[PDB]
């Protein structure tokens, strides 16, 4: 177990707190332009 | 190697300790604060309930910024020598000795 | 060894009051007759000066009533929790409620 | 009684709308970019993160900095992105290739902001060593140092005919110097405590500044002290403006407070919540830079969190 | 606002019912 | 069925007794996922 | 809008090219 509130009680329910931590483009989406 | 982090570190907390703290015209001399900034870095060093206690207002809050981002680095750079350790460094003359104790 | 004079004992808290807490190399060098181990052991057993080396009263004696059956063993992670913190006064008031409950 | 007090402008207050905290450190830098599609951003791991406005996931991270990242500025010139910090070197990570296409070097310690230009493809650095540099893309060669602080220089300004060239100095002093010739030009009349916030205006000239003690604000023709701000004593490090006259200045207290540009007063100066790994009292505003359509707010704290800022619609928030 | 002196350097509860309802548990 | 007769527990069916993960970071560094996996994949 | 908005563009463009 662990002692620590959760973060959506101390930010408040009417936001949601966004949390990332890896697998995000790996080097190829935003360094050219996209294949449209 | 890591001086400029330590450089920059005493530097920044002087330049918010020039900055605030006195608030008007107090500046309570320099060596003194930094020496109780450094205590303090000895005292979270110390893996222990032996905190820096006992001192000003706003103060505090600035030691104890400046004390979790050294904190910060201190983690960081061990945990990456470490992993350098694994095979990736392959060499050490004293950052074997230096991670040990770290870790 | 480790008769634990009275001259060796005021010497060891006067090392300990002018020296420091955390240096025990430093205060093994003046005394000639222990090691810092057992100088650090000493200082930490009798001549600390937060030790209640007296005033046995019957709350620490139901405290430590209500302890010992949790626990059976592991006597020094008890010590600080009853407020002795001798790790000795606590064994010799378990075996002198022992004692005087056998008749 | 009080005067221009029934000439405020009734601006809507701000609110959070999300919470972003995937950063291992202390955030110090935090931009967007001008297609209004991502915004990058620096912390103390040594590693710019892109990360997009309107999703706020990550979309790529890239490191190669030896020590903290103080600084981060994107170009609209070029499709390329500038970064800069405490490793003492001035890095232009291209967007072509995600990778470090000039690393720029030259600087006698390390670096505290990094600008470019608004219409010459030039970039103004700031340093902490005893001055400024100015050097220039595609060449990495130092055009001119302007030496006018007795301090490290903690912000940088530029314009296109604004300013020209404008450096805050945390030395007590401001000094506005010349691109052509070299020398400083017009020091400023202000600023006891040391200033470290200078932003460029969203309308016509008579911009102001930004400091820990007495905020006064300055005039783009050789300078002149229009207005002081409210009564902000907490350390400021970032102060960012939008064009529809709403002013906001960060401290490192956590209490952010907003402000007018055509009066000066104090609209909702709130303070900031602290995040789950934070301390009590550990957060503290050290980047702050609106977004491209002027309508959600995005400020960086010191409790490794970014907050996005929306609008409020509300009407019974008028001011005394 | 005034630095104090700096010597320090070498230069809950703590109890759960659970355990004791466990000892006695293994007792009985 | 009629193998395992020999087990003390009977079904446990909790991995983390919490979730089937935490998905959440902390501000200490000290007390987060990733100095918990150096501190116990490189210490041993 | 004499003394509070920004300069011309014809005298930006001006120093924009001396620059």
């Amino acid at each position: 177990k662990k002692y620590y509130p959760t973060a959506e009680e101390v930010y408040g329910p009417e936001v949601e707190t966004i949390v990332q931590e890896e697998d995000t483009q790996p080097l190829t989406e935003p360094i050219i332009k996209p294949v449209k | 190697v890591e001086s400029h982090f330590d450089l920059e570190l005493r530097a920044a907390v002087m330049h918010d300790i020039l900055d605030m703290m006195p608030e008007g015209i107090k500046q309570n001399k320099a060596r003194t604060i930094l020496q109780h900034l450094s205590e303090a870095w000895r005292c979270w060093k110390a893996n222990i309930p032996w905190k820096v206690p006992g001192l000003p207002t706003p103060i505090e809050n600035m030691i104890l910024r400046y004390v979790k981002a050294k904190a910060d680095w201190w983690t960081n750079t061990a945990h990456y020598n470490r992993e350098r350790i694994r095979r990736g460094a392959t060499v050490d003359k004293t950052v074997c000795k230096k991670n040990l104790g770290r870790l | 060894g480790g008769v634990w004079r009275n001259t060796e004992d005021e010497i060891l808290k006067a090392a300990v009051m002018k020296y420091g807490k955390n240096q025990w190399s430093r205060i093994a060098s003046l005394l000639h007759r222990k090691s810092a181990k057992q100088c650090k052991a000493r200082w930490y057993e009798w001549l600390d000066p937060s030790i209640k080396k007296t005033e046995w009263s019957r709350e620490e004696e139901e405290k430590l009533l209500h302890l010992a059956k949790l626990m059976p063993t592991q006597w020094r992670t008890i010590a600080p929790i009853i407020g002795r913190t001798a790790a000795q006064c606590l064994e010799h008031y378990e075996f002198l409620l022992d004692k005087a409950a056998q008749r | 009684k009080a005067p221009t007090m029934p000439k405020p402008q009734w601006h809507p207050p701000w609110k959070l709308y999300r919470v972003i905290s995937g950063h291992l450190g202390w955030v110090r830098c935090i931009a967007v970019e001008p297609g209004n599609q991502w915004f990058v951003t620096g912390s103390a791991d040594r590693t710019i993160k892109i990360w997009d406005l309107a999703s706020g996931k990550l979309k790529l991270s890239l490191t190669g900095h030896i020590s903290t990242v103080r600084g981060v500025i994107v170009s609209t010139r070029s499709p390329y992105l500038f970064s800069c910090g405490e490793d003492k070197q001035v890095k232009c990570w291209d967007l072509e290739y995600n990778k470090v296409i000039r690393h720029y070097h030259g600087h006698l310690s390390a670096v505290y902001g990094l600008d470019l230009h608004p219409t010459i493809d030039v970039l103004v650095t700031c340093s902490r060593d005893s001055t400024a540099r100015i050097w220039d893309v595609r060449t990495k060669a130092s055009v001119h140092t302007l030496s006018g602080h007795t301090n490290a220089v903690a912000t940088v300004r530029c314009q296109a005919a604004e300013p020209q060239i404008i450096t805050g100095s945390h030395d007590t002093t401001i000094r506005l110097w010349d691109l052509v010739a070299g020398k400083t030009r017009v020091t400023l009349t202000n600023h006891k405590k040391s200033v470290r916030a200078v932003v460029l205006h969203p309308r016509h000239y008579t911009f102001a500044s930004g400091s820990p003690d007495n905020i006064k604000q300055w005039k783009f023709p050789d300078g002149s002290f229009i207005q002081n701000l409210s009564g902000h004593n907490a350390i400021i490090n970032t102060l960012t403006v939008n064009s529809d006259g709403v002013l906001v200045s960060g401290a490192d207290n956590g209490t952010m407070h907003l402000w007018d540009w055509r009066t000066g007063y104090n609209f909702q100066r709130v303070h900031a919540a602290v995040q789950p790994g934070s301390l009590d009292s550990e957060s503290g505003i050290f980047a702050c830079a609106f977004d491209q359509s002027e309508s959600r707010l995005l400020t960086a704290e010191a409790d490794k969190t970014i907050k996005v800022y929306r609008e409020d619609d509300t009407a019974t928030e008028e001011t005394h | 606002w005034k630095i104090p002196p700096c010597i320090s350097n070498w230069k809950t509860v703590h109890i759960n019912e659970n355990f004791a309802k466990l000892a006695e548990a293994l007792y009985i | 069925r009629r193998w395992d007769d020999d087990v003390v527990f009977k079904n446990c069916a909790k991995g983390v007794d919490d979730q089937k993960k935490d998905k959440r970071f902390v501000n200490d560094t000290l007390r987060s996922e990733f100095h918990k996996k150096f501190m116990e994949k490189y210490i041993k | 809008d004499p003394d509070l908005q920004r300069p011309d563009e014809e005298a930006i463009k001006e120093i924009t090219e001396k620059t």
